[PDB]
RNA sequence: GGGUUAGUCGAUCCUAAGAGAUGGGGAAGCUCCGUUUCAAAGGCCUGAUUUUAUGCAGGCCACCAUCGAAAGGGAAUCCGGUUAAGAUUCCGGAACCUGGAUAUGGAUUCUUCACGGUAACGUAACUGAAUGUGGAGACGUCGGCGCGAGCCCUGGGAGGAGUUAUCUUUUCUUCUUAACAGCUUAUCACCCCGGAAUUGGUUUAUCCGGAGAUGGGGUCUUAUGGCUGGAAGAGGCCAGCACCUUUGCUGGCUCCGGUGCGCUUGUGACGGCCCGUGAAAAUCCACAGGAAGGAAUAGUUUUCAUGCCAGGUCGUACU
């Protein structure tokens, strides 16, 4: 997740299993302030919902990472 | 030599599951899905494909333009022509037997 | 992919103000089959569609790198 | 290259390369004559139903300007060779001059400006001025007429 | 322990044989019959409905729940890269589809709802409600004949690999180009001119012509092919440096052709066969009709162009 941050510029986050994509897309446009170009999501097997969030090119996923705290 | 799958999970020889085998620029064969052909339109009348119309899938003539279906004559779209030209010899003629009745 | 043959309108294309990058190319090829010659493609990045350009002089290619505005961005091969 | 008018389109053809490479759009259903501006980037066109079109043929297939400065069709359009000066002639019996400054190579389209009403000519039979030329070199323009006269036009 | 990422691949939607609530009717009863039937089975337009002065009036339309296909029907995505294990679903670039807001450009209008062509029909556009009619969806199998693709076969040149006791300008291998877009292209068919026995045209297959052949000139479909854009920046084949490194870094070449009762497959126009003549529905479009609505100081066109926003749920590993 690490490696799809610099390349992807991809944000990988835990998400709540009654989510979807948009509200993903909104909720990581709420808090962080940040634009997203598009959102996969995929069920883990051990039962959680792991989400793919790519952002656009003018706001960068390497800055957010920082402000947040895993880096 | 080089020898090619179906790309979908349909493994059966279906009217819709078709394949041409093309070359790549990758340099290697590969399956491509053809859709299915479409049929001309017809003449609902005389009963034979009519001119200047484009042969397309029935969703396909909802993106393009109204010259691509359409020709210009009253009836254009629907008739023959030969078969729009009866119908107003036969209209002009009916009517003037009309007034000799 | 779009290509355009006149240069009028692809100076349109640059003051549209959706476009945000362009980039030129350069290529080595032979006409007829006699010498080589530098080629050139101005290639702009409209929403849609990608337009582009193909001028086959390389006198002709100068002066219309120096003809599109600076405020456009402009990337090298 | 070859410009070839239908009665709804100019067509451009590139004679070497044998192929079209644009094709403009008037907007007019009876198109009557073109003319060619003489630094080659610029086109007028008549139309029977009695506008006059200038393309500016980088800037977009539709036209530049739409001229409406006749009564009646319009039979010729034509530009001076060597002055910025074209003209429009019609079936009103009139012509009329226009002043064109093109820029070559700035972002600037051309700068057109109506100069004068030329009358004389007789209509006969709902035909005027029939065709017109102008010197090569002097602001003269020859004109051509349905009352049986040619006539001089000049400074 | 890790691993399965989708607006575009499926499911979902449509109907098939069939299944099955409701209204009803049988049955002591578990329940059985029946499926648009002996049902008050909803949802659209107009209204100072012109006086009763603070209460709904006048009309229009006509069949029927739902389930039933991961092979039938059906909006739309391709190339390249990448992982210990994933990809038409990730990354990079390049596309398209559906629905919705509107705003500039163009077009059209003072003859308000485009012009051109004898005609087949043409173009970047070029209002349109009720209702009605038509087409697509939409379909057997066999036979040869034409056209395309992929493969096979084959020559020159530029690289690489092997053989070399003797012979071999030798043997093998690389030289590729996606969806999508814009131009252009074909049998059939159609139009105009003209008037055919001294009968002519013509398929491998003998059918066609005064209901207008032969001939000459056109118009149309775009399966398919071609040309440029996509796109060489990609990929492939080679060469050489840095070096404990989990490491980069830089050069070239990527070209021009040919053959066919060839093989596989797609498609075209025909022919044979039947006391067999070889699904339906969703969905989309067109045509007839003209309710009405729009300008001369600024409107009408979002079926022309460009631009803005959005795309849920579940399956996706491997045999």
């Amino acid at each position: 997740a690490m490696k799809k941050v610099e390349d992807g510029n991809i944000l990988v986050f835990q998400v709540s299993m009654k989510a979807n994509k948009y509200q993903i897309k909104k909720a990581v446009k709420e808090l962080y302030e940040v634009d997203v170009l598009k959102v996969n999501t995929l069920v883990r097997p051990n039962g959680t919902k792991k989400a793919y969030v790519r952002l656009t090119a003018d706001y960068d996923a390497l800055d957010i990472a920082n402000r947040i705290g895993y880096i | 030599a080089q020898r090619v799958t179906f790309r979908r999970r349909n493994p059966y020889n279906t009217r819709s599951n078709k394949i041409k085998v093309v070359k790549t620029p990758g340099g290697i064969l590969r399956a491509q899905h053809v859709k299915k052909l479409a049929t001309r339109p017809k003449c609902g009348d005389c009963g034979s494909a009519l001119q200047g119309i484009s042969t397309l899938r029935p969703r396909q003539y909802a993106t393009v333009s109204k010259t691509h279906k359409t020709v210009s004559r009253a009836y254009g779209g629907s008739r023959c022509a030969n078969c729009v030209k009866e119908r107003i010899i036969r209209a002009f003629l009916i009517e003037e037997q009309k007034i000799v009745k | 992919a779009r290509e355009i043959t006149d240069i009028k309108q692809f100076l349109e294309l640059t003051r549209r103000a959706d476009v945000k990058t362009a980039t030129v190319k350069i290529n080595k090829k032979l006409n007829k089959a006699g010498k080589p010659f530098r080629q050139t493609k101005f290639k702009v990045r409209g929403s849609s569609s990608l337009y582009t350009l193909v001028i086959n002089d390389a006198g002709k290619a100068k002066k219309l790198i120096q003809s599109l505005p600076p405020t456009l961005k402009v990337n090298r091969l | 290259q070859l410009f070839v008018c239908s009665q709804r389109y100019v067509r451009i053809y590139d004679l070497s390369q044998q192929i079209l490479v644009k094709k403009l759009l008037p907007g007019a259903r009876w198109l009557s004559k073109i003319d060619i501006h003489p630094r080659g980037d610029n086109l007028i066109a008549s139309s029977f139903d009695k506008r006059v079109l200038w393309h500016d043929l980088d800037l977009a297939s539709t036209p530049y300007k739409t001229l409406r400065y006749h009564e009646k069709a319009v039979r010729s359009v034509n530009f001076h060779k060597k002055l910025p000066l074209f003209s429009s002639a019609a079936d009103d019996g009139t012509i009329h001059v226009f002043h064109a400054t093109v820029y070559d190579d700035m972002m600037k389209n051309p700068m057109i400006v109506p100069l004068k009403k030329l009358t004389g000519h007789k209509v006969i039979n709902s035909l005027g001025v029939l065709d017109a030329i102008w010197h090569p070199r002097e602001a003269w323009l020859f004109s051509a007429g349905a009352d049986n006269t040619a006539r001089l036009w000049t400074t």
